[PDB]
C-alpha cells in the first residue's frame, strides 16, 4: 500500500479494518443480535483490499 | 500567509528523458468537507495533516539529500547501476590439438580482459579444456537520468509550507513544467 | 448441385453490456481496491493519459 | 505467513479458510 | 449544511439500474416501483430464419 | 592458470593494427 494515502483510506474506509472490527463493541454486539428483523449490515462499509 | 496543512505537490515523470517534470498540488485526492460540522472538519484536517507528516518522514528516509530539486543530470554514483555477475564461457575446441590432427591427415567433423582457467563439447584426442571469464558490465558507469523504480523513491510529494513568501529568487522554480534550470528562465515557442 | 461460390463474413452482437478493462496486473478481481491502483508509482505521482 | 500474504485482505485479516481440497466426484 | 452533494458527472439513474440487477434478477415485474426491464425480443434482433 | 587472452588483430608489421572507434550506427534521414 501507500503509507501516505492510508490516513485517507482508513478514515473513509476505502481500505481500512473490516467494519465488524472498528465499530464500538456495543454496536457490533447489538447489530448481531437484532439482525433477524432490523438489519444494519448495509449501513456500514467493510473494505476489500487486493 | 498559508494553511499550515497544505496539499502536497505531486511530481510527474517524463519517462523519455528520464527526469521529472513539474508539480501541482494533488487536485484528485481532496475530500469535500463543505457540508460537515466543526468536528468532522477537524477530523478531516487531522487526516490531512497526518499525511503531511508521513510524507516528510518518507522523504527523509528515502530521498537522496540534494541541494537542488529535480537536477538536470544525475551523477553516476547516485543512479542505480545494474551490475551482473562475471560471465564464464567454456571454450569447446582445443586450438593446438585440432591443428596437429588436421595437419596429420585426420579430417575432423561434428589490455588484458580474460581468464584462461583450466578445469583439470569435449573431444577424445585431447583432455585439455579452458574456461573463459569475462566482465559483463558496462565499460563506464551511466550517469544520465533516473528510471521508474528510482523515481518513486527520490521524488516523494513535497509539502510546501507558507508557499510564496518573498524573495522571488527563492521560489521553487522546479515546480514549473517548462522551467530550464540551466539558463534559469522559462522557455518555449508554444 | 448449383452452388455458386461464396465468401463468408462473421460478426457478433453485444447489447446491455459495457466493455471493461480492469486496472489490474492480471485483469482479475482479487479485490475492490486493485493492486496496481495501490502501488507507489501510481498513488504518489502524477501521470498523464492518452 | 509468507504463504498467507498472498490472499486478499477483507479488512485486516486475509481471506484464507474453508479448505476445499476436492476432486472425488465421479458417476456414482 | 446540505448533506446531498450532486456532481454533474456521476450517474445515479444508471447506477441504480445496475444495482437492482446485482441484488436480484429483474426478469420479474414489480408493479409498485414500475420496474419493468426494457427487453427486446430475443430473436427479432437476430433473425433466425429457418 | 589464469592467463589473459587478448585479440589477434591482423598485423600490419609488428603492430597488431587494431583500428579506430567506429562503432557508429547513426543514419538518421534528417
Amino acid at each position: 500500500a501507500t503509507p501516505s494515502m492510508m490516513p485517507q483510506w482508513a478514515y473513509m474506509h476505502i481500505a481500512g479494518q473490516d467494519a465488524s472490527e472498528y465499530l464500538s463493541p456495543g454496536l457490533v454486539q447489538f447489530a448481531r443480535a437484532t439482525d433477524t428483523y432490523f438489519s444494519l449490515g448495509n449501513k456500514f462499509r467493510n473494505p476489500t483490499v487486493a | 500567509m498559508s494553511k499550515e496543512i497544505p496539499t502536497p505537490y505531486m511530481w510527474s515523470y517524463q519517462p523519455q528523458m528520464g527526469l521529472a517534470a513539474g508539480a501541482s498540488q494533488d487536485y484528485s485526492t481532496r475530500m469535500n468537507w463543505l457540508s460537515a460540522g466543526p468536528s468532522m472538519i477537524s477530523r478531516v484536517n487531522g487526516v490531512r495533516s497526518h499525511r503531511n507528516q508521513i510524507l516528510l518522514e518518507q522523504a527523509a528516509v528515502t530521498s537522496t539529500p540534494r541541494a537542488k530539486l529535480n537536477p538536470r543530470n544525475w551523477p553516476s554514483t547516485l543512479v542505480y547501476q545494474e551490475i551482473p555477475g562475471p560471465t564464464t564461457v567454456l571454450l569447446p575446441r582445443d586450438a593446438l590439438a585440432e591443428v596437429r590432427m588436421t595437419n596429420s591427415g585426420v579430417q575432423l567433423a561434428g589490455v588484458s580482459s580474460s581468464i584462461g582457467l583450466r578445469p583439470d563439447g569435449r573431444s577424445s584426442f585431447t583432455p585439455n579444456q579452458a574456461y573463459l571469464t569475462l566482465q559483463s558490465s558496462s565499460s563506464e558507469p551511466r550517469s544520465g537520468g533516473i528510471g521508474t523504480l528510482q523515481f518513486v523513491e527520490e521524488f516523494v510529494p513535497s509539502v510546501y509550507f507558507n508557499p510564496f513568501s518573498g524573495s522571488p529568487g527563492l521560489y521553487p522554480d522546479e515546480f514549473i513544467p517548462n522551467f530550464d534550470a540551466v539558463r534559469e528562465a522559462v522557455d518555449g515557442y508554444d | 448441385q448449383t452452388a455458386v461460390p461464396s465468401v463468408t463474413q462473421k460478426k457478433f452482437l453485444c447489447d446491455r453490456v459495457m466493455w471493461r478493462i480492469p486496472f489490474s496486473s492480471n485483469f482479475m478481481s482479487m479485490g475492490a481496491l486493485t493492486d496496481l491502483g495501490q502501488n507507489m508509482l501510481y498513488a504518489n505521482s502524477a501521470h498523464a493519459l492518452d | 505467513i509468507n504463504f498467507a500474504s498472498l490472499a486478499p485482505r477483507h479488512g485486516t485479516r486475509p481471506f484464507m479458510g474453508t479448505w476445499n481440497e476436492i476432486g472425488t466426484s465421479q458417476l456414482n | 449544511l446540505n448533506a446531498v452533494v450532486d456532481l454533474q458527472d456521476r450517474n445515479t439513474e444508471l447506477s441504480y439500474q445496475l444495482l437492482l440487477d446485482s441484488l436480484g434478477d429483474r426478469t420479474r415485474y414489480f408493479s409498485m416501483w414500475n420496474s419493468a426491464v426494457d427487453s427486446y425480443d430475443p430473436d427479432v434482433r437476430i433473425i433466425e430464419n429457418h
